[PDB]
């Protein structure tokens, strides 16, 4: 592993060169354990007290889990107050 | 010693991540570790009244990790690796106080400027791989003794490759094109002013150019380019620190002018005096930044918390009467930059100008003129901080003070 | 019909005046889910309508819209399956094709006196040429063509007004505006709203056809010095007018920040007096019987934007003797003393 | 920043414009040939 | 197909077009193999215009049986690609199995349209908003029949159009197959325009002709539901199980 | 947000690139960024094990058995290597782990954040799917407001 | 031996098919049932991989064929290359984390998670098939379920973006169908469809160029090549996070898979004809998409055009006729699968917390949600091609494939390296502009009355579990290159002679 | 051949009349595309030393379930050695030419046998060939140094 390098410029070099590679099997092994960690984490952290998607801040206002519950909320609750306003005018407010 | 291991072996990569122990490795390693330990001892109390504490020390330790990996690097792959990681740590340290938006503009400008240098380091190491096929610090030194003597390689490609390879050190050592990231780094902490510059990270470019000087003396025109960029930024770094209201920005431009001195020494071909000036500046202006932050943390009790109040060098006035050991430390630092032979640092600048005047008459007397300007603004900083009345509790000025003294 | 769009344009004031047209539409056919495809600050009027269903935001006068947005809105109107368009955007082909790509039974628009309105008759069942090309400049009514065709005598009466501009507020906007002037020193029955302040703000709710519609501040300082204080609350279009009004007319003078026309009508409904210039607030004051005065820059413009001053018998109209909004500031104080008590 | 605004103008207006205009043209020819 | 009743719209459209494609092979191969150049050119003109215009009118109609009639026009324009190809370079067997698929996935669509009208009474396409919430079975059957008619997953109609475009590409009819593919995408648009309605629903996009659906006031376990689910399975699995159908269709070589 | 009334339009769209933050004239240093907060003497102990178990106990829905198997699952793979090399046994064990976890996650509480936002009207505790198998309470049609008060 | 890839692919569809009615009218039962099925499928993938996938042999492993239709000669050809198993593991992993992130959806979660499993089967069917026509079957079987997800779940103008996506992908998959019709019919004597039999043909240039265009316009919309990329800022930017993290993680990278699978080993000479043009188009793609990103006021569209920008490195590595080029392309496939998946996940969660879409509003939020901030910051660093992360070594091996090309000369290579290296300047501009807009800063009104909830432990496991293989590849890149370098040698054997 | 992007066959560089091939075929460790640089004859002489030391210090790589990386590392470094010996014998001094090319032939047949040993996943033949290839790599390094 010892190589003495002769370069005229600065100094001599004592390069080691430990050529190595994670065994072919060990790459499958680290994939195996990481799929195990993914499995464990999916199960356990799905079984966790998820503090944002439980409260009346999210599930109360809208909160179906989509990305449009805000927009259908602010597009339907004004129609809800227009409906309530018409039903108010139906009894002469 | 070049204790290299293997990193990827699939095809023409055969990549290594080994650790190259030259005397430059020793200089850079002690230059990182001593300054980092002292800045951490400082930062135990600098951050002691900060809600952001542990993520600062995570950024500090990961920066020290990255910079020690940068200086122990056997190939341009790993230099590139830890180079960009140092740039990321610069982004994180400057945008540490993330809630203030001027630090947000500062850290964005900083990381973008470091990526403009990263750009050049990339197409500079790829150009060296096209000219050599090396990706190692070992074989470049024994190929560039006879690579320019060949007919396939172009001299134009080698000089533009070396200039793009120098674009990186422009962004790290805050040289004249890519210098606008350095004085905005003040909005983060004062330890990152002592560590991002006057230390490790602006020594990354100095380390890179001095490590690649066996392939910078060979390409003929790049040495003049490095001399030119240094001699342009020493007049910029001097004239900028003449009229700064901020203590930290003024010491930043002082750091930038001394880094221009280092690049002017690297443009001399001076393998020895450049590194020695790097050592004495990186131990001098680091002391100057810690003294400045002690001034700042003393002024926090007066003015409350504000950088236009507690970092404004104008209304610091005089602190010799109040904080004496800070005065002595800051004075020994500013005499270490002003060039006092017996009890300060002068032999570095002596070797700079001695190697300068026998080189080219254009670059020499303007370097001595900037040295006089450097002594001028550093003594201006010392007088505005420590010598005179306080400028803030002064009974001519503060009306609340006249209301408070006369009960 | 059962589903009917409205591709109205202009902003607060033009879309406000369209409320008798919408009430005419729901009076014409019994159950209609009316929609609105208006510009921004047009949706904000449609709390005050109790008739309609969606009331989107489109800015129809954009004339080079985002093609994603343009294609999305064409497909949205196709997916709502209308029967009648009722544009009053005042454009021809290019926009007549926009109304034509909607699967609509009754394509109705307004049409330029100029050329950019040719080839539109091919794609519209009603043409409705208009005047001035500045359609808000025609005045209050603005839709007599569309009012007279929607509900022609075919089975019964047109019924073209139903006590025009019956806007209506809800309890939520009433409570939040009640808190907004209760932060000021006003009592819920006894105050006077203004909504006339010289500013550079799009919450001024003026018109498209009126230029010098908003009264100054030192002229307003003369008006507010000449008048006795019945707690005049001041309705700024933007927060940079607050310190400016407190510099001109005083610190004791209460300032209520309102940019929403629904909030503005809620502030009308608790007031007892209205000193509005030619903004939405005159029409909101005539809604729900509040005594207005209705400042203007011209007697003729005041007749175009109020043809019904003789009808409500409270909105005693005042205009400038010349143009340029410089009136007497004296007799308007006199009939402000007359009608407000 | 000006180059970014010019480039998103070229994107959203006149290469997303062509793709959206294919469907706009199909809607238009469908509405015309329905009523011809 | 507006005022004429939906069962005879189904029966007459499907039976008329299968017997007309029967005659369109029969009186066009045996007494017209000499003028086959102008014959193929006339069928190519009518086929390309039919594929374009049926699928390009059927986008923009608020009715349900009218745009189904135009989709039937477009699918018969797909059948004419199998008419133009001979017995040899991709036979009429593709045309046969696509007619089998066409019957199977079109009678299910019309079974669902009949059930929307034996329970509501209307045929307006905008009344479909909210069928998934009221009746997931009928919504699933109609959505799956429409996706069979369009052909996105491996259903029957996708493999029928694939066998058609295969035989047309093997015969060299490039400008038939490419136009058939573009109009297949154009069919996919108005099919998923329908499937927007019978899946979604937002409590006022639903119609009062939809909200009172009343599946329970019904006669019995009907045979409409039985034939409908037979057509749904015959729109799903014979695309998967096509090899016996092609194996029983390729043996029709006596058409001459 | 909620916006029961229609919101005020921003008359000043501050900039297409710069942030929505206040400027340096109104930025009180130290008390905003936290750079000069943390005056200690008010913080508490629970050092690194009285605050890990505090956090694990803060966010957890697991009983004694499930959770013990979860804590012993990953060491059962970390001992799958370095102690043996069983092969398929790890995968079959983790498969049965996931199957028994999913069977355990057919929990007795049903937790109305697991339900539709159309369920949220009032008195939803009297709704009891937690005990009633094959509920047949036709309310999920979601097209008209049902009084399920029985 | 065993029907491996068949029971891989058919298991999410056939196991999600047990949600027929299943009377449990919350999201709990079908939620946990589908995460159970996705974990079982991931363990099936790993068990087929660690124990019956030889990482040395550059040939068709887990080979399997059935009979489907005798007339098409259409089989059920299944088999994995070295270029395929990275994408299969990326598929299983990212889609399992997608249905993990898809827990709090509760609108119609039965049909939602069923179409999640339908995508989770159809994608592995696309990557695993050794057939052209079955690749097309699965190329359009991945279309209607993600349509039904896109349109009924997530996004403001999600209807427009959903119809634009389904029409755009259908109107390009018809060109894919033209390509497979051309190769199968007019490929050679004995018309076949097995890719084991088909990658060894003559294909003269006037026919191979037409085949290559018929597949390049097909794959150019799916790996978004800048003449055809209009579908993506709508499709990704107007979807919610759990569907978009598989739309960007694995659905964006097929096609780029097909440019390696179909357009590189089936059609080598016309790929050598047009890869000079694809190289220039990828270099314009990186700069173009990195410059359209600061023009986006929207948050999620910046990440969409960021994905378009990082696909340029894949197009360049495919067009770089080299082992480092193609191997960096496969590495950028897996790396940016993780990167785009995690960024669109965190953008969806940031919209769920802050409820603000654009970036003129939504100022300093990092004091409000520091966990989302630190994960989004570190994943922005992963997007920056910044080291210790897989995007760094991906783009650097793409650069190394440029600089070691036998196809190109120095006149081209200097321009290509220069234009590509401007892209790693433009990428910090929009990424740090996003960071300084939505996180850095301070709003005076936001002090205590809101007090937003931070990242919960589920979403934090999502972000960490995507972050860990990015780091593990960014420090040891042979987690990708070693499983494919043999196959890339077998590819480039056809190019270098 | 329009400057940028020479196109079509994508050739590998040839052999300049040397007997450095196998003669029953060219060679079995030829990596297809690698960038050996035109540095110069002393540069090729040094890179022979460098890659010969690489295959020398391939010690810690050889082991069970690692033979494929041994084969890839061998093909890579031996392709570098192959082009560098081709340039060295192509620029030889006409008396150093024949013994150094015989040395290269008896080195490359040793590389062929080691590549076949590591290709068939047989560790005993791998080590039994690696012994005298370590001898010959030390021999070629002390020749080039
Ligand atoms: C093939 C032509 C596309 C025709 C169908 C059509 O006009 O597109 C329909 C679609 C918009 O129409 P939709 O009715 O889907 O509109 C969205 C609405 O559902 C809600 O806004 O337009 C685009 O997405 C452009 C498609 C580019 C397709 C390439
Ligand atoms: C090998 C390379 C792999 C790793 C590369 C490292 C990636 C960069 C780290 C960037 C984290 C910055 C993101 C960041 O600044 O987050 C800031 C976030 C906020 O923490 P504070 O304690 O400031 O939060 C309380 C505040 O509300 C009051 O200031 O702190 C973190 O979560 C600490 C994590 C730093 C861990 C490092």
């Amino acid at each position: 592993a010892v190589m003495v390098q002769q370069i005229e410029g600065m100094r001599d070099i004592i390069t080691e060169k430990h050529v190595w590679h994670l065994s072919d099997k060990a790459i499958k092994n680290v994939y195996m354990f990481y799929i195990m960690f993914t499995c464990w984490g999916c199960l356990y952290f799905g079984s966790a007290k998820d503090p944002f998607y439980d409260s009346e801040e999210y599930r109360g206002d809208g909160g179906d889990g989509t990305g449009y519950w805000v927009y259908e909320t602010v597009c339907i609750s004004p129609f809800l107050i227009l409906l309530g306003k018409k039903e108010k005018n139906l009894e002469m407010h | 010693h070049q204790n290299v291991w293997s990193w990827t072996i699939n095809n023409e990569f055969s990549f290594e991540f080994g650790y190259f122990i030259d005397p430059l490795t020793s200089i850079m390693s002690i230059l990182i570790t001593t300054v980092g330990i002292l800045v951490l001892i400082y930062s135990d109390n600098y951050m002691s009244h900060d809600q952001g504490y542990l993520r600062f020390f995570a950024y500090m330790g990961f920066f020290n990790t990255s910079m020690l990996g940068l200086v122990t690097s056997s190939n341009l792959i790993q230099v590139y690796f830890f180079w960009e990681l140092v740039g990321m740590c610069s982004y994180l340290l400057i945008g540490f106080w993330f809630t203030r938006p001027i630090a947000a503009n500062a850290c964005q400008k900083a990381f973008v400027t470091n990526r403009v240098g990263d750009f050049g380091l990339l197409l500079g190491i790829l150009g060296l791989y096209w000219i050599t096929g090396s990706f190692e610090f070992q074989d470049l030194f024994e190929i560039f003794n006879n690579l320019i003597l060949n007919n396939r390689v172009n001299l134009l490609f080698l000089t533009l490759c070396a200039f793009l390879l120098f674009v990186g050190p422009i962004a790290k050592s805050a040289q004249f094109p890519l210098h606008v990231w350095l004085p905005d780094a003040m909005e983060g902490p004062t330890p990152i002013s002592a560590l991002i510059h006057a230390a490790t990270m602006v020594a990354a470019g100095i380390f890179l150019v001095a490590r690649l000087l066996p392939l910078f003396i060979v390409i003929p025109s790049i040495m003049y380019i490095i001399s030119l960029i240094g001699i342009i930024t020493v007049l910029l770094g001097a004239t900028l620190a003449l009229a700064q209201k901020d203590i930290k920005r003024g010491l930043a431009y002082s750091t930038m002018s001394q880094l221009g001195y280092m690049m002017l020494a690297l443009g001399m071909g001076s393998y020895r005096s450049a590194l020695f000036h790097l050592i004495t500046h990186a131990y001098s202006k680091a002391l100057l930044f810690l003294g400045s932050g002690s001034i700042i943390h003393s002024m926090e009790a007066i003015v409350g918390y504000s950088p236009d109040k507690s970092q404004n060098m104008i209304l610091m006035g005089g602190l010799t009467k109040h904080v004496p050991i800070t005065k002595t430390a800051f004075l020994i630092g500013t005499l270490s930059l002003c060039g006092i032979p017996p009890l300060a640092c002068f032999w570095s600048k002596d070797e700079i100008l001695n190697d300068s005047l026998l080189f080219s008459p254009i670059f020499a007397i303007i370097a001595c003129s900037t040295a006089g300007l450097t002594a001028f603004y550093m003594f201006r900083i010392y007088l505005l901080t420590f010598e005179g009345h306080l400028n803030t509790y002064f009974l001519n000025y503060s009306g609340k003070k006249s209301g408070s003294f006369y009960s | 019909v059962r589903r009917c769009c409205c591709v109205i344009s202009g902003g607060v004031y033009e879309n406000l005046l369209f409320f008798p047209t919408i009430q005419l539409i729901k009076d014409r056919y019994p159950g209609v889910q009316v929609d609105i495809l208006t510009t921004e600050r047009g949706k904000q009027t449609y709390e005050l309508n109790k008739n309609v269903r969606w009331a989107n935001v489109y800015d129809p006068d954009d004339h080079w819209p985002e093609p994603a947005e343009y294609t999305d809105m064409i497909g949205l109107l196709k997916g709502r399956y209308y029967d009648m368009v009722l544009s009053t955007k005042l454009a021809g082909l290019g926009h007549a094709a926009f109304l034509f790509m909607t699967t609509a039974r009754d394509r109705v628009s307004y049409i330029y006196p100029n050329v950019n309105s040719a080839g539109a008759g091919l794609m519209l069942s009603e043409t409705f040429t208009a005047e001035n090309t500045n359609l808000s400049e025609l005045g209050y009514s603005m839709y007599t063509q569309m009012e007279d065709w929607l509900g022609r005598p075919f089975r019964s009466v047109p019924r073209t007004p139903l006590l025009p501009l019956r806007v209506s507020i809800s309890r939520k906007v009433k409570e939040v505006v009640a808190a907004k002037y209760r932060n000021a020193g006003a009592v819920t029955g006894k105050f006077i709203v203004i909504h006339g302040i010289e500013s550079d703000s799009k919450a001024s709710m003026q018109s498209k056809g009126d230029a010098d519609s908003l009264l100054s501040l030192e002229k307003w300082a003369k008006i507010i010095k000449g008048v006795r204080g019945f707690k005049p609350v001041f309705v700024i279009p933007h927060e940079k007018e607050r310190e400016n009004v407190e510099d001109f007319v005083g610190d004791d003078t209460s300032i209520v920040f309102i940019t929403t026309p629904g909030q503005l009508a809620a502030l009308i409904n608790d007031s007892a007096g209205v000193i509005a210039t030619n903004t939405a607030a005159i029409q909101l004051a005539n809604a729900r019987d509040k005594p207005c005065i209705g400042l203007f820059s011209s007697e003729e413009k005041g007749k175009l934007f109020v043809p019904y001053a003789e009808e409500k018998s409270n909105c005693v109209i005042i205009a400038s003797k010349t143009g340029k909004l410089a009136d007497i500031d004296i007799g308007t104080v006199k009939n402000a003393m007359q009608v407000f008590e | 920043r000006r180059l970014a605004k010019q480039t998103t103008f070229f994107d959203k207006r006149i290469i997303d414009g062509i793709t959206n205009g294919v469907g706009i043209t199909s809607f238009f020819v469908g509405e015309v040939t329905k009523y011809i | 197909y507006e005022d004429s009743p939906t069962p005879v719209v189904a029966f007459l459209s499907v039976t008329s077009k299968v017997a007309a494609s029967a005659s369109a092979t029969r009186i066009f191969d045996i007494p017209f193999y000499f003028s086959s150049n102008e014959w193929h050119l006339l069928l190519e003109i009518l086929a390309i215009l039919s594929m374009i215009f049926g699928n390009l009118i059927a986008i923009t109609q608020t009715s349900m049986k009218r745009m189904l009639a135009y989709s039937s026009i477009g699918q018969i324009g797909y059948v004419i690609i199998g008419i133009i190809v001979g017995d040899s370079n991709g036979g009429y067997a593709s045309m046969i199995t696509y007619m089998l698929f066409y019957i199977a996935m079109n009678l299910g669509t019309f079974a669902c349209i009949i059930l929307f009208g034996l329970r509501t009474g209307t045929d307006n396409i905008r009344d479909y908003a909210g069928l998934y919430t009221k009746d997931p079975f009928l919504a699933l059957s109609l959505a799956l029949c429409l996706l069979s008619l369009g052909g996105l997953p491996p259903l029957a109609g996708f493999f029928g159009k694939l066998h058609l475009f295969w035989c047309g590409w093997q015969a060299g009819l490039y400008f038939l197959v490419s136009i058939g593919l573009l109009t297949s995408v154009l069919s996919i648009y108005y099919y998923l325009k329908i499937i927007k309605l019978l899946m979604t629903g937002r409590n006022q996009e639903i119609t009062p002709h939809m909200r009172n659906y009343r599946i329970s006031p019904l006669r019995s376990n009907n045979s409409i539901e039985l034939s409908m689910i037979v057509c749904v399975i015959a729109s799903t699995i014979p695309g998967i199980s096509m090899n016996p159908i092609i194996a029983i269709a390729q043996d029709t070589l006596f058409s001459f | 947000g909620l916006s029961q009334i229609e919101p005020d339009i921003n008359e000043d769209p501050i900039g297409q690139f710069e942030t929505n933050s206040i400027e340096m004239e109104d930025f009180k240093y130290g008390y905003y960024d936290g750079a000069h907060t943390y005056y200690e003497g008010e913080v508490q102990k629970g050092t690194f094990w009285g605050a890990i178990a505090d956090d694990i106990a803060a966010v957890d829905q697991t009983n004694g058995f499930q959770g013990l198997i979860s804590c012993m699952f990953l060491p059962a793979i970390a001992l799958g290597m370095y102690f043996d090399a069983p092969g398929e046994y790890l995968f079959i064990g983790a498969a049965l782990f996931t199957v028994v976890f999913c069977i355990i996650e057919m929990d007795k509480p049903d937790q109305p954040h697991n339900f539709e936002p159309q369920i949220y009207k009032l008195e939803r505790g009297a709704r009891d799917k937690l005990i009633n198998d094959y509920n047949t309470m036709s309310i999920w049609d979601f097209n008209d407001k049902y009084g399920d008060v029985w | 031996d065993f029907p491996w890839l068949t029971i891989i692919v058919v298991f999410p569809i056939s196991a999600g098919s047990l949600m027929l009615f299943l009377p449990h009218r919350g999201n709990k039962v079908n939620k946990w049932y589908t995460i159970c099925i996705c974990i079982l499928e991931l363990l099936l993938t790993t068990y087929a991989f660690c124990y019956n996938f030889k990482m040395d042999d550059p040939l068709i492993q887990l080979s399997e064929d059935y009979k489907w239709i005798d007339f098409f000669d259409f089989y059920w050809r299944m088999g994995i290359d070295g270029l395929s198993i990275g994408t299969i593991l990326l598929t299983g992993f990212i889609t399992t984390l997608a249905t993990l992130a898809a827990f709090p959806v509760t609108r119609d979660s039965r049909f939602f998670h069923f179409l999640m499993l339908a995508m989770y089967s159809g994608q592995i069917g696309s990557f695993s098939s050794r057939d052209l026509l079955l690749f097309f079957i699965m190329w359009e079987l991945e279309l209607i379920p993600v349509y039904l997800l896109l349109s009924m779940w997530g996004g403001k103008k999600r209807l427009y973006s959903a119809t634009k996506f389904i029409l755009y992908t259908a109107g390009s998959s018809i060109f894919l169908l033209i390509g497979v019709l051309g190769i199968s019919l007019y490929g050679s004597n004995e018309p076949t469809l097995n890719l084991e039999l088909l990658a060894n043909k003559s294909y003269p240039v006037t026919l191979e160029i037409l085949f290559y265009i018929g597949f390049l316009i097909a794959f150019a919309v799916k790996s978004p090549i800048i003449p055809l990329h209009t579908w993506l800022p709508d499709t990704h930017g107007e979807a919610h996070y759990s569907t978009c993290m598989l739309l960007a993680g694995i659905l964006l990278k097929m096609g780029a898979y097909g440019l390696v699978r179909i357009n590189m080993e089936l059609l080598p000479h016309a790929h050598s004809m047009f890869s000079p043009w694809l190289l220039v188009v990828g270099t314009i793609q990186i700069i173009y998409a990195a410059s359209t990103s600061p023009g986006q006021r929207n948050l999620k569209k910046r990440i969409a055009y960021s994905s378009v920008s990082h696909m340029g490195f894949i197009i360049i590595g495919i067009s770089s006729i080299t082992d480092p080029g193609l191997n960096g392309a496969i590495l950028q496939i897996i790396s940016h699968g993780f990167i785009g998946a995690a960024l669109f996940f965190l953008a969806g969660t940031s919209y769920d917390r802050i409820r603000l879409v654009y970036l003129d509003e939504m100022g300093g939020m990092a004091i409000s949600i520091p966990k989302i901030f630190t994960m989004f910051t570190i994943l922005s660093m992963a997007s920056l091609a910044l080291p210790g992360m897989s995007g760094f070594i991906a783009e650097f091996i793409v650069f190394f494939g440029i600089i070691t090309s036998q196809k190109y000369f120095l006149i081209s290579k200097i321009f290509i390296i220069f234009v590509m290296a401007i892209g790693m300047i433009l990428t910090p501009i929009y990424l740090l502009s996003m960071l300084r807009q939505m996180f850095y800063g301070y709003k005076l009104i936001n002090i205590k009355n809101f007090s937003f909830f931070d990242s919960g432990p589920r979403e934090l496991f999502l972000s960490i579990s995507i972050l860990l293989p990015i780091i593990g590849i960014g420090i040891y890149p042979d987690f990708v290159l070693s499983l494919a370098s043999d196959k890339v040698e077998s590819i480039l054997s056809n190019y270098f002679y | 051949d329009n400057g940028f992007w020479i196109d079509g066959p994508l050739p590998i560089p040839p052999i300049y009349n040397n007997i450095v091939n196998e003669k029953t075929g060219t060679r079995t460790f030829i990596k297809k595309g690698v960038y050996v640089a035109d540095i110069g004859t002393k540069g090729r002489m040094y890179r022979v030393k460098k890659n010969a030391f690489d295959l020398l210090a391939m010690e810690d790589l050889i082991g069970p379930d690692t033979l494929n990386y041994v084969k890839k590392y061998l093909r890579l470094k031996s392709t570098f050695l192959f082009y560098d010996f081709d340039n060295l014998i192509s620029a030889a001094a006409s008396e150093d030419k024949q013994p150094l090319t015989d040395l290269a032939n008896r080195l490359f047949d040793n590389f062929e046998k080691l590549e076949d040993a590591a290709k068939t996943k047989n560790l005993a033949e791998t080590e039994s060939c690696y012994k005298d290839t370590k001898f010959l790599l030390q021999e070629v390094m002390t020749r080039m140094a």
